[PDB]
């Protein structure tokens, strides 16, 4: 679970306006017919920003327009940008199947 | 000057108008949808008095903007 757009100078720094989030396809996928991942985004001071459910794709594309319009206003009511971000992802099947331990970077 | 100026699905053709804001072409990196990408051009030398590309020195080859230039 890593960010494609990461600075070579140091780890854990995204340079581009949009954060590209990618992760490996879960093993033992063929065992379960239909699966999906739940991704949550947290702020520096621990307020969740969005819970996005992704199915059949393992490469999320976070956008700057999201981060400003849908998040800064919704969290404070005013235009702003969040620079420190946080991500956690779980792999959930359908018939009561849920991964254990979350996953982050 | 060097400006990043497209929310583009495919590689565009380089500008032909010698104006610092090119023909309907943005001056700053805009916001994009997931499908689109960003492409920049290493603009030639700019003339502040005329605020356009000096005679000659056309725009550089357009290259998709990955990370930082």
């Amino acid at each position: 679970f890593r960010v494609v757009n990461t600075a070579s100078g140091d780890v854990t720094e995204f340079v581009g306006p949009d954060v590209k989030l990618a992760w490996d396809k879960i093993p033992e996928e063929e065992i379960i017919p239909e699966i999906y991942y739940t991704l949550e985004i947290y702020d520096s001071q621990d307020r969740m920003l969005r819970s996005v459910r992704i199915e059949d794709v393992y490469t999320y594309d976070y956008l700057l327009t999201y981060n400003k319009a849908d998040f800064a206003l919704l969290n404070s009511g005013a235009l702003g940008i969040n620079r420190k971000l946080r991500f956690r992802i779980r792999a959930e099947g359908e018939n009561g199947e849920q991964s254990v331990g979350w996953a982050t970077i | 000057t060097v400006f990043i100026y497209i929310i583009g699905t495919s590689l565009p053709a380089k500008p032909t108008s010698p104006a610092y804001p090119p023909s309907g072409w943005s001056k700053t990196p805009p916001n994009r949808t997931s499908n689109t990408q960003n492409i920049y051009c290493s603009t030639g030398t700019l003339d502040p008095v005329t605020n356009q590309l000096v005679s000659g020195t056309s725009w550089s080859d357009v290259v998709q903007w990955s990370g930082t230039e």
